[PDB]
DNA sequence: GCATCCGTGAGTCGAGG
DNA sequence: TATAATGGGAGCTGTCACGGATGC
RNA sequence: CUCGA
């Protein structure tokens, strides 16, 4: 029940490093050739460093802030050049009416090249959710039936399914298929994201998508 | 966005991807007026090839292209979108000597001229709805039902 | 730039309901201003508009009942909260405006992880949507607690964190 | 005269002119308070009889655009140039009455 | 116990299964409660807090 | 009519011509003492129009 | 949130159709004094003064309301639109 | 490109 | 209160005078102190001695230069908004050669500003700062080719816009190149000019591995130095006539003349050390006897050359390194200007000698002033470098003073900026705060001069070491310059020392930057003190050491932010530097000599010192600042009380007893609070603005003009049209509100009348007029009225009037009246507070005090700071300072805590035993025991693992107690809070971001001339911008009429806007948009180009949004 | 077919002056 | 309205990635 | 330009 430790485990702030800074070692640092310094901080903040650890790590921090100004004003230029690219797609109708879709792959060629493995949960949600299937998928004994929106529930039924070998792959309507002009089909999108259904025509999809990649452009390092 | 643990949906890059290819480079003209080398956009040169099969003349050869962002919104058909983005003056040149007309499709050549966006409760799928309550609507069917 | 806007300094509000903003009383005064004129009108406040707005041009000739009047002038509106750099579209948030004493606006806790908002000098700007169409889209698709998952992931964007959290893990 | 592109902070910053406001064209406030003047002395106006009103309107200048002399409205409805200028006066005297009475156009005097 | 994963998923869940008025007013109680018991928890931050292990 | 595209193209001299309501003349702004445009020059109300509403 | 959006949004097969049919209903109740509500008394909308309880001067709150109640139709063509404007000028003048 | 130095030199021609 | 002082560094030296890098630059700029035949060839005198003498009368020469006083007093050039400056006379001599004829006289240039006593300059009333610049040095410099790896560039770099920037370079095909000016050119070429021959070259250059080689061309040996110059003209001069004496003009005036090539002292100084020569000036070569000579290009191609092959004792330059950047300060760019301006009237000197009567002419007649007084003003005025002062507090100004930009005029542009220039050099170590740097953009590239650092006359920036010998340590004190110092191994300022000696057999040092274990035996120098690393405002942090880096540029940056509180104190937990900077930075009054003091008042103090003399020390009261805070000094000394020399008189702003005062020592706990202080959000209790704690002056200033017109004259009257007694109440005869008048938004402060424009009234005018029988007054009502949020109490009125003694305003000004508006600032929800420690937050809640967590003695806390704030920042520094706090709270004591030289947690620990003994020694005195609800809290910390199972209440408590810990009651239910809580005195500085200048609403107001938007500025009464990120925030929630309302009725379209504010005042609804002005704008621009550009319908037809008024 | 010179972008809002 | 007068004078330059004529 | 987020 100690506060750093509360506070880290239960979400509410901190992460395992500051707390090690905190209670353990400052640790490695850089010089300002990225080069790092052989000697580490062997204090903690509670014990206070010496006026040449400090200094040293003064090299880190301003090379982080300068980094984190820099990226600012590229990462706003991506996102002013993405709008500029996709603002005119929107929902334009209910079903293009195309039959082309893509196929979602549920495992990856591991680096060992030993063979194939599952791939992250979190990868296949994000490839997989609230998408329509372009084909009908039949799994443990249950019918996915073409045309149906994947709830997250769907996904993960999938993923059982592709853990006991019954399916590698994923037939889904994408944007990249879309037939519709200036714009993409209820169908081929899928949810709305924000609101866990299908989503409204009318809803101006590019630039949800120039904002949605962008926001997050800060946070790249 | 995986690396730094951001939670991303493939769908909106592969909305941006599918603005990345939306253009291709003839190989061979054909039967039809491009010129080869000439850049299109895949939509036109499929039109125009469905146009020339249904006519029974010779289709288009083309090659797919890949663009960047950039490039890809300076070569939108819409020049006040484009000359809104950047590299202005290159884009009115362009423009005025072809006598382009903008066509309003997207969303910044409605919000230059104060129009209302062609999206949300400005999409045409939705904007013309009516509404009426029962006494007016019985109201207006007796007007209807004695002509 | 546009008319019918201001901004301030934000401050937490924990006490307010998602759909909620505390809105400063003066603030709220000068963004519906056309609005308060009529309404005063209506009442016994002033004769004509004219009146009213000579009126409301001094500090020390406002009266009470003008801001009895303005309550019942934002009844049921909403106002948009935007905080800059606006990254996505839930920079820009729909509330339910209550007025307050002071000169800070008030932001629900809940919606600061959207507006990448804190409480260390932060601003933020209101926007007044004027007609009933523009009301209706901020009452409908703009509002706070209508919009609760990311449309980026489509996971929970207005969810406990902080202290909330630290509760009820306590 | 000075430059209205003039820089304030730097040259990617601000101009001089952004800080000009535009004085020549009446603000909503302004035309907003010219309709009112209309629409309200219209209606004291229709509190006279329409000769009266109409004789006050041409003496103005509120019907096309110019303020007739008592011999041209008189002419007009076909009256001594005497008549019609105590037309005129009974017309403002109803009109200065009414206006004691409800005190709507007082407002407009500044 | 209740943390930042498991009280997104119940939202989550809520969201699902009740819509959003209903886990528009869940998140008020989550909100309301969570900062009660927050400030009579004990919760504080001293210099003796931040336990260096031997084993360092 | 409602506005429904947006056309633009290169102007000729005689479509600018049509366009000119006169020719400036002099490069003459404003004169130094009344503060009223000079005759001819770039704020000539013979040119451009009135300075007060019908007037 | 608004009170049964989730019903609301039920209703239609697109979000901004809601919008559309809430704001040109708001509209109309406006520019009728709110006599052609479909809301019967004790379903009126109120609002607290410092006398008491009166109606809710807000158009789309009672809007919503009302497109609560299915007393309301909304789609494309359903009536020529001076014929609606003429129709509703009559049973409720100005 | 600098048009004082081609007029200073078409004046040097006569 | 007893002060205990912590650390065992001995500081050899004291700080040096904190504002002498502007001082003393300027001083020696202008030599004004000494007689004009000693003075030496800087500054102005060596732009004068640039400058002349004039030739082509024939001749005008300089003599000597003099600088007469200022003909207005500091205060009063605030006062009249003038300028602080001096007379300048230059004696000047006409010579004609052949007649002999020498005329003699005295001219006037016009004025000089004035450094004030304090480093700051007055510039038309507002005190302004010239911000030190820091620049690559003059020199000659090598470094690897990028693309060419094994190959070499040469650089030789002058003072900026004393000459080109001239590159050497080995090309591919051998031969080694030289560009100037963008031209690539054989280097031969020159070097056959300058009078090298091919045996020279070749015994000079020989050793080299074929390099050489690449240098032999016959063609250019072929010929003498004369075609080789006019091959040269003709390769840099294309088009231009190779005549003889132009071609010896340029290359003289390119490469040898002085008064337009210039390295300076110290790049002639960086050549010679680095090439292994010696210079007789300070250019590339020399016009002796009718031919060129050399003096660096030889030397650098050697370098080059011995460099490129390998040769041992040749190395790049690290351009970042601090031997290789220097510093500009406000002499240096000032005489840059001076020099400029100087120029100028040269060229007129000339101009006016060829023309006029040849025989008649004097010094007074050639010489005009006006662009050299131009360049100054230009300089003072709109200079990058010159900034507006801050002022907000001292510290604020002591700070500004020793700032150093890498931006400016010749400095780096931005964005072009990598991560090199911004990052923190190993050289910085005891010159540049690694600390002190803004957030965001600037970061890097705005920087601080470090406590101990000197800038030298070279422009280096030195830092001071103590010599050791034989592992003893010297009270002798060196400066180094980075290059110096790259020679040594220094010892760390925290070496064991017993007496002088070093103490133990292993030393942490330096050598070059790097960190290394060392024996006392190679010690040679030791830092004076930690304080030398940072700068004046990162040393006043304590407990430095125990906060992340990031947090305490935060604290460093915010204390300059800090306002004057009426009742401000110096921090409970200090660093030691708090008198020093009040004393620096000129703030407060000291006794001069030793004496007793006569008189003692609220404005004055009268001293009697030793030598039996009254000197009248006049305070300054109540006077505004740059940023509108309160400047004033209370009296601090009684009458009859003996003060010796450097004795307090008067505190200053921010000052409490001669230290230095930014906020206020409140009592704090450190716990979560109902959401109140989520997210760095604070709260407060009711008590600190019931005892006027974080309460501040402000004063604000309003300005009016009366001016000439056309139409007749405006004047300040209390004459004002269709006004009632009660809108001119306060109002005195002339028309100007009262000493005194509380004043309030709408409230007039001058009362003005204009002559109306000329008035064509509408027929509803002349109607209405009829019916009220009133004649329209000829003026109407102009006046100055308080700004909507604004106001206060009346303090002082000026009045300026033309035709009256003494003033003359601008012309067609009638006269000039200015208010001063006072008011006292209350701590209100909303404004912000800070610590020294970067955490920071606004006032979310305003608690009543019985509402605030309280000891069980029943002492409420002032403020709660929520724990969160913590853990990611990293900044512990704040909760030790709360630790010290608790003891100092019972102790009634301060503390001075050194950074690195601090107060460690075990003498905390016993200071807050001995603080335990008060406060619960008193309670078991008092005849109470243990409270039920503190046992509570004694089984739950025994459930935390806080207190030893089977002790007494009394040792538990106490044990919390060493923790900094304390059971805490909620005031709102007097039931203990689960834990015990840290709670301790905490200072807290009220940030001048308050929300009284912050909150702004606009429904409609001022729009713009061309566009028809709506301003910007809370000024200008103007609009929130609404960019193209809101608009796409729009644009993704699918609100069309919302944005369209935005683009349209809201902004730039006229009849919309009318339209809708009308319909909103009857309760009609807002009505369809229409087409935005800025778009009818877009398209006459357009057709400016000569482009056509048409709105059609879907028939392809042309439509008019001009509706026909533009079409004949 | 491949190095060279030129023109052009480089986050937002807000504040001061 | 007439002695004769005849080719200027600025110029510190620490980024980067692409489309382009080009032009090596 | 400097400051703020
Ligand atoms: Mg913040
Ligand atoms: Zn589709």
């Amino acid at each position: 029940f100690n506060p750093l430790y509360v506070m880290a485990q239960s979400g509410a702030r901190g992460n395992p490093q500051q707390i090690r800074q905190l209670c353990g070692l400052r640790g490695l640092m850089q010089k300002p050739s990225g080069e790092t310094f052989e000697v580490p901080v062997r204090s903690s903040f509670r014990e206070g460093l010496t006026v040449l650890e400090y200094f040293i790590s003064s090299h880190g921090a301003r090379k982080g802030g300068a980094d984190t100004a820099l990226r600012t004003a590229d990462s706003g230029y991506l996102t002013r050049k993405l709008v500029d690219v996709t603002h005119e797609i929107v929902v334009r109708e209910a079903d293009c009416g195309t039959t082309n879709y893509i196929s979602v792959p549920l495992f990856q060629p591991d680096e060992v090249t030993r063979s194939l493995r599952l791939r992250k949960r979190a990868d296949i949600e994000a490839g997989l959710y609230g998408r329509v299937l372009a084909r009908e998928v039949e799994v443990l004994g249950v019918r996915l039936e073409e045309g149906r929106y994947l709830s997250m529930d769907d996904v993960h039924l999938l993923i059982k399914a592709a853990e006991a070998g019954e399916i590698q792959e994923v037939p889904v309507r994408s944007p990249l298929t879309c037939q519709t002009r200036y714009g993409v089909c209820q169908k081929c999108y899928g949810y709305d994201l924000s609101m866990a259904r299908p989503v409204s025509i009318g809803e101006a999809v590019g630039i949800v998508a120039a904002q949605s990649i962008g926001e997050p452009g800060t946070q790249l390092t | 966005y995986r690396a730094q643990g951001v939670k991303l949906h493939d769908k909106h890059i592969e909305i941006v991807v599918r603005q990345m290819m939306k253009y291709v480079e003839v190989t061979d003209p054909g039967d039809s007026r491009l010129l080869e080398g000439q850049v299109l956009e895949k939509w036109d040169v499929e039109a125009l090839n469905e146009r020339l099969i249904a006519e029974g003349k010779t289709p288009v050869a083309w090659k797919p292209l890949l663009m960047g962002v950039t490039k890809s919104a300076l070569s939108t058909k819409s020049w006040l979108s484009a000359a809104s983005f950047q590299n202005t003056t290159h884009v009115l040149t362009e423009a005025a000597i072809a006598g382009k007309k903008d066509e309003l499709i997207g969303l910044k050549e409605n919000v230059i001229l104060g129009r209302l966006i062609p999206a949300g409760t400005g999409s045409d799928f939705v904007r013309f709805t009516q509404v009426v309550d029962q006494k007016t609507l019985k109201a207006i069917e007796e007007a209807r039902k004695e002509a | 730039r546009v008319d019918y806007s201001g901004r301030s300094v934000i401050v937490v509000g924990p006490q307010l309901k998602l759909h909620q903003c505390g809105l400063p009383k003066r603030m709220a005064l000068e963004l519906f201003k056309p609005f308060l004129l009529k309404k005063m009108e209506e009442k016994g406040i002033a004769p004509n508009v004219k009146a009213a707005r000579r009126m409301l041009e001094r500090q020390r000739d406002i009266k009470d009942e003008v801001w009895d009047a303005l309550e019942e002038v934002i009844h049921g509106k909403v106002v948009l909260l935007n905080r800059a750099p606006t990254l996505h579209r839930l920079g820009i948030q729909a509330f339910q405006p209550v007025l307050v004493e002071g000169q800070s606006i008030q932001l629900h806790p809940l919606v600061c992880e959207a507006f990448n908002a804190d409480f260390d000098g932060d601003q933020m700007a209101v926007h007044v949507p004027l007609s009933s169409f523009a009301q209706a889209e901020a009452r409908i698709q703009m509002l706070s607690a209508h919009n609760l998952l990311s449309p980026a992931s489509g996971e929970p964007l207005a969810k406990p964190s902080r202290d909330i959290i630290l509760g009820l893990y306590y | 005269p000075v430059s209205l592109e003039t820089p304030i902070g730097d040259e990617k910053d601000s101009f001089y002119g952004d800080f000009i406001p535009d004085e020549h064209l009446p603000s909503p406030v302004d035309a907003a308070t010219q309709s009112l003047l209309s629409e309200e002395l219209e209606k004291a106006l229709s509190k006279l009889s329409e000769r009266e009103a109409m004789v006050l309107k041409l003496r103005k200048g509120l019907i096309d655009g110019r303020e007739h002399t008592l011999e041209e409205v008189g002419a007009f409805f076909g009256v001594t140039r005497e008549r019609i200028r105590q037309i005129e006066n009974k017309a403002l005297r109803k009109l200065k009455y009414h206006e004691s009475r409800t005190r709507k156009l007082r407002d407009f005097l500044d | 116990p209740q943390e930042k994963n498991s009280l997104k998923d119940l939202v989550y869940q809520a969201f699902l299964r009740l819509g959003m008025e209903k886990t528009a007013r869940l998140l008020d109680a989550l909100k309301y409660y969570g900062f009660t018991f927050s400030t009579t928890s004990g919760i504080t931050i001293g210099i003796d807090d931040a336990v260096i292990p031997e084993e360092k | 009519k409602e506005v429904r595209k947006v056309r633009i193209a290169l102007a000729s001299p005689e479509k600018i011509r049509s366009w000119s309501y006169g020719e400036v003349e002099k490069p003459e702004t404003i004169n130094y003492r009344t503060l009223k445009p000079e005759r001819d020059g770039l704020f000539d109300e013979r040119i451009f129009g009135p300075i007060k509403d019908y007037e | 949130a608004e009170p049964g959006i989730d019903k609301l949004f039920g209703m239609v097969d697109s979000k901004y159709r809601l919008t559309v049919v809430v704001a040109k209903r708001a509209q109309q109740l406006l520019r009728h004094g709110f006599k052609n509500t479909v809301l019967e008394p004790e379903e009126r909308p109120k609002m607290q003064t410092l006398e008491g309880l009166f109606d809710d001067p807000n158009a789309v709150t009672w809007a919503m309301k009302e497109l609560l109640t299915g007393r309301l139709v909304f789609g494309e063509n359903l009536v020529p639109e001076d014929r609606l404007q003429k129709e509703m000028e009559r049973l409720y003048p100005v | 490109s600098d048009p004082v130095r081609q007029y200073l030199h078409e004046i040097g021609q006569v | 209160m007893e002060i205990k002082r912590f650390g065992r560094i001995r500081e050899v030296i004291p700080l040096p005078p904190l504002t002498e890098i502007q001082v003393e630059s300027y001083r020696r700029a202008l030599q004004a102190d000494v007689p004009p035949e000693k003075r030496e060839n800087v500054g102005i005198q060596a732009a004068f001695r640039e400058t002349f003498p004039i030739e082509e009368g024939l001749v005008l020469d300089f003599l000597e230069y003099r600088l007469g006083e200022p003909p207005f007093p500091q205060d009063e050039c605030r006062e009249k908004d003038l300028t602080y400056q001096a007379p300048l006379y230059a004696r000047l001599q006409l010579i004609h050669k052949d007649t002999g004829l020498i005329k003699e006289d005295e001219v006037f240039l016009g004025h000089i500003p004035l450094m004030t006593e304090d480093g700051s300059f007055i510039i038309n009333g507002a005190d302004r700062v010239i911000v030190s610049q820091i620049h690559r040095s003059p020199g000659v410099y090598f470094t690897p080719d990028p693309a060419r790896p094994g190959r070499y560039i040469a650089s030789i770099i002058p003072l900026p816009k004393r000459g080109p920037w001239i590159d050497l370079e080995v090309e591919p095909n051998g031969v080694v190149s030289m560009k100037v000016n963008k031209r690539k050119f054989p280097l031969v070429l020159l070097l056959r000019v300058l009078g090298y021959d091919q045996e020279t070259l070749a015994r000079e250059l020989g050793a080299y591995g074929e390099l050489v080689q690449g240098l032999m061309d016959e063609s250019v040996f072929a010929m003498r130095p004369e075609e080789a110059l006019i091959r040269l003209f003709t390769l840099l001069r294309p088009g231009d006539p190779p005549k003889r004496d132009k071609a010896v003009a340029y290359v003289y005036g390119l490469i040898a003349d002085p008064r337009r090539y210039d390295l300076g002292e110290a790049g002639r100084y960086k050549a010679e050390e680095k090439l292994g020569i010696r210079l007789s000036g300070r250019t590339l070569a020399r016009f002796e006897d009718g031919e060129f000579k050399d003096e660096v290009f030889l030397p650098t191609l050697r370098y080059l050359f011995a460099l490129t092959a390998g040769v041992p004792g040749h190395e790049v330059d690290d351009i970042d390194h601090l031997g290789n950047r220097r510093i500009r300060t406000v002499g240096e760019l000032m005489t840059d200007q001076f020099r400029v301006g100087l120029a100028r009237l040269a060229r007129g000197v000339r101009e006016r000698m060829l023309m006029g009567s040849e025989d008649s002419l004097t010094p007074a007649k050639l010489v005009n002033s006006r662009p050299l007084e131009a360049a100054i003003r230009e300089f003072f005025s709109r200079s990058q470098l010159s900034q507006f002062k801050d002022e907000t507090n001292p510290l604020s100004s002591l700070r500004h003073k020793r700032r150093i930009s890498a931006l400016g005029p010749g400095g780096l542009t931005r964005e072009r900026a990598g991560f090199d220039v911004r990052d923190v050099h190993r050289t910085h170590y005891g010159r540049i705060c690694p600390v002190e740097t803004p957030e965001g953009a600037n970061i890097g590239l705005i920087t601080s001069l470090a406590a101990y650092a000197r800038v030298d006359e070279l422009g280096f920036i030195r830092t001071p070491y103590r010599r050791v010998v034989g592992g003893v340590v010297t009270d002798e004190v060196v400066y180094m310059t980075a290059t110096e110092e790259d020679r040594y191994t220094i010892a760390q300022a925290n070496t064991p020392l017993e007496g002088n000696r070093i103490a133990a057999e292993r030393v942490v040092a330096r050598r070059k930057g790097e960190p290394v274990i060392v024996s006392p035996e190679e010690v040679e120098f030791m830092d004076v003190s930690p304080k030398q690393v940072f700068s004046v405002n990162t040393n006043l942090i304590p407990f430095l050491e125990h906060d992340d880096a990031n947090r305490a540029l935060m604290g460093s940056n915010m204390q300059t932010q800090a306002v004057p509180l009426i009742r401000a104190q110096a921090p409970v937990v200090m660093t030691g530097l708090e008198e020093r900077v009040v004393r620096d930075s000129l703030a407060a009054l000291y006794a001069e000599e030793d004496g007793e003091v006569a008189k003692v008042d609220g404005n004055r103090i009268v001293v009697r010192y030793e030598d039996g003399r009254l000197v009248e020390y006049p305070l300054r009261r109540f006077y505004r600042s740059n940023q509108g805070t309160a400047l004033d000094q209370r009296p601090r000394v009684v009458v009859g009380q003996r003060v010796r020399k450097g004795d307090l008189l008067a505190d200053g702003p921010a000052s409490e007893n001669g230290f230095l005062a930014l906020g206020q020592n409140v009592l704090v706990a450190i716990m979560p609070f109902d959401g109140y202080n989520f997210e760095d959000a604070i709260v407060i209790s009711e008590e600190l603005l019931k005892r006027d704690f974080y309460t501040s002056i402000h004063i604000e200033r309003y300005e009016i003009e009366a001016r000439d017109t056309k139409l007749g004259p405006e004047r300040i009257t209390r004459d004002i049209p269709h006004l009632s007694e009660a809108a001119l109440r306060d109002l005195d005869e002339e028309g100007v509100v009262r000493i005194g008048a509380e004043v309030k938004p709408g409230d007039i402060l001058v009362g003005r009348t204009s002559f109306k424009g000329e008035s064509e009234p509408t027929p509803e005018e002349r109607l209405l007029r009829s019916i009220f029988g009133e004649k329209a007054r000829d003026v109407k009502d102009t006046s100055l009225r308080v700004p909507p949020g604004e106001g206060g109490i009346v303090v002082r009125t000026v009045r300026l009037r033309r035709g009256d003694p003494g003033v003359e305003l601008k012309p067609g000004v009638r006269e000039v009246v200015r208010v001063y508006v006072a008011q006292k600032r209350k701590l209100q929800v909303g404004d912000k507070l800070a610590n020294r420690h970067g955490n920071k937050g606004v006032v979310a809640k305003i608690l009543p005090v019985e509402d605030m967590p309280h000891l069980p003695d029943g002492t409420p806390v002032d403020v709660i700071l929520n724990p969160l704030g913590v853990p990611s920042r990293m900044n512990l520094g704040q909760i030790l300072e709360t630790h010290l706090g608790l003891a100092g709270y019972f102790l009634g004591q301060r503390y001075i805590s050194p950074i690195f030289d601090g107060a460690k947690e075990p003498e905390i620990k016993e200071l807050l035993a001995q603080a335990f003994e008060v406060y619960f020694g008193k309670r078991k005195g008092e005849g109470f025991g243990v409270d039920k609800r503190e046992v509570e809290v004694l089984r739950r910390a025994e459930k935390l693992g806080l207190v030893t199972p089977g002790k007494t209440p009394e040792e538990q408590l106490k044990e919390l107690f060493l923790q900094g810990k304390v059971v805490l009651y909620d005031g709102r239910t007097g039931e203990p809070i689960e834990g015990p809580i840290v709670v301790g005195q905490m200072f807290i500085m009220k940030l001048y971001h308050m929300v009284e200048d912050k909150m702004h609403a606009r429904s409609t107001g001022p729009y713009s001339l061309i566009t028809q938007q709506p301003l910007g500025g809370k000024a200008q009464f103007g609009g929130q911008r609404f960019g193209e990120m809101e608009v796409w925030a729009l644009e993704a929630y699918g609100a069309a009429h919302t944005l369209q309302e935005m683009l349209t009725l809201k902004s730039d379209d006229i009849e919309g806007r009318n339209a809708a504010y009308e319909a909103i005042i009857k309760g009609e609804d807002v009505p369809e948009p229409s087409v935005p002005e800025s778009f009818r704008v877009l398209v006459k621009e357009l057709q400016a180009l000569a482009l056509d550009v048409q709105t059609l319908d879907e028939k392809d037809n042309p439509v008019d949004i001009f509706e026909g008024l533009a079409s004949k």
